[PDB]
């Protein structure tokens, strides 16, 4: 084949978690807010050459919502079974000191969809500048998932990205330094 | 939280060979990882992929409006939906930047690794090969393979395990679908 | 244009 589109959903109990998005070859085209009811496009230009009615992937998740229901019935309340994921830290282009580069965490290969991602600096928790996506669906029907720190590559930092998720005994930190 | 999780997915797969010439189109149902029950524009009726399915399947099949509506969607979905995005996915090319700088494989060495970096492109079909002195060389070559940077861009870092002598030139060639010709970066000792 | 998605079907009992 050429190319693969597809509207990937899913809901998440007992989290009451629902997700709705577009792929196209593994990437992003687009999810919906649910709490905000809203058209997310993953590069900002895709906007002005298509819409989408938000409203419609509401209808969805509801459905999925109450289909959940009841195949939990029907497989005797079988619960999922953790899978934990893999986990490494990139930069998005080669390193030059004092050039602004990004870091990525790519978190990849688990379920459920939920995770706690933390970016480190020299040990402590950053916030500022970060970004992430929404959760990816795989073709083994996994998930995937990227953190983005846009930083200032210096020889005075560490970074670390930590990542929780319940197939996980500890939390997994993976180290990114300069050199 | 110990608390068990339950997980229902959703995939609605549009499958495009040679443009919208040929198209497939799957309705696939999930609990967990299993999927249980497919709709497939190869068959036109819903299957039970696992016994979990079966009512489904069979309650399905018997809704012939549904049927028709699914049957039809390789045309009102997935034709229409390609149509719409085309010209960003599709059409969708952006150039790679190749970086080439020397490396170590063991620490304290001294420089035995060539690294040619090649940033930001799109799609991610590309073929990197090394050369010295005009020579491909296909030994000692290893990769991070292709890395999707999940914003529409890929990155892959190719590297070359030699150790440089003076007056060598290296080049690292990339070719890419939104290339007419090869890209080619020169390193010297 | 607008992007059109596919339904999502209730399953059964
Ligand atoms: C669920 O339990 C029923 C009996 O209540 C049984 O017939 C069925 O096989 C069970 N499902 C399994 C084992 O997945
Ligand atoms: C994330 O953190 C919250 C608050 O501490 C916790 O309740 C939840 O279990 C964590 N999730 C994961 C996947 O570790
Ligand atoms: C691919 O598309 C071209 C143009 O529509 C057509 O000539 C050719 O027959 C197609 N190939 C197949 C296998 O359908």
């Amino acid at each position: 084949e050429e190319h693969v589109i597809i509207q990937a959903e899913f809901y998440l109990n007992p989290d009451q978690s629902g997700e709705f998005m577009f792929d196209f070859d593994g990437d992003e085209i687009f999810h919906v807010d649910m709490a905000k009811k809203e058209t997310v496009w993953r590069l900002e230009e895709f906007g002005r050459f298509a819409s989408f009615e938000a409203q419609g992937a509401l209808a969805n998740i509801a459905v999925d919502k109450a289909n959940l229901e009841i195949m939990t019935k029907r497989s005797n309340y079988t619960p999922i079974t953790n899978v934990p994921p893999e986990v490494t830290v990139l930069t998005n282009s080669p390193v030059e000191l004092r050039e602004p580069n990004v870091l990525i965490c790519f978190i990849d290969k688990f379920t459920p969809p939920v995770v706690n991602v933390t970016w480190l600096r020299n040990g402590k928790p950053v916030t500022t500048g970060v970004s992430e996506t929404v959760f990816l669906p795989r073709e083994d029907h996994l998930f995937r998932k990227f953190h983005y720190l846009p930083f200032l590559p210096s020889t005075e930092d560490v970074y670390d990205c930590r990542v929780e998720h319940w197939g996980l005994d500890e939390p997994l930190l993976k180290h990114w330094e300069f050199d | 939280d110990t608390r068990p999780r339950f997980l229902e997915q959703v995939k609605h797969e549009c499958h495009f060979f040679n443009g919208t010439e040929r198209v497939r189109f799957l309705d696939r149902y999930f609990y967990h990882q299993e999927e249980y029950v497919r709709f497939d524009s190869d068959v036109g009726e819903y299957r039970a992929v696992t016994e979990l399915g079966r009512p489904d399947a069979e309650y399905w099949n018997s809704q012939k409006d549904l049927l028709e509506q699914k049957r039809a969607a390789v045309d009102t979905y997935c034709r229409h939906n390609y149509g719409v995005g085309e010209s960003f996915t599709v059409q969708r090319r952006v150039y790679p930047e190749v970086t080439v700088y020397p490396a170590k494989t063991q620490p304290l060495q001294h420089h035995n690794l060539l690294v040619c970096s090649v940033n930001g492109f799109y799609p991610g079909s590309i073929e990197v090969r090394w050369f010295r002195n005009g020579q491909e060389e296909k030994t000692g070559v290893v990769s991070t393979g292709l890395i999707q940077n999940g914003d529409w861009t890929f990155q892959t870092l190719v590297m070359l395990e030699t150790v440089p002598r003076s007056g060598e030139v290296y080049t690292c060639q990339v070719e890419h679908p939104s290339l007419t010709s090869p890209l080619t970066v020169e390193w010297r000792a | 244009s607008a992007v059109r998605l596919r339904s999502s079907v209730p399953g059964v009992r």
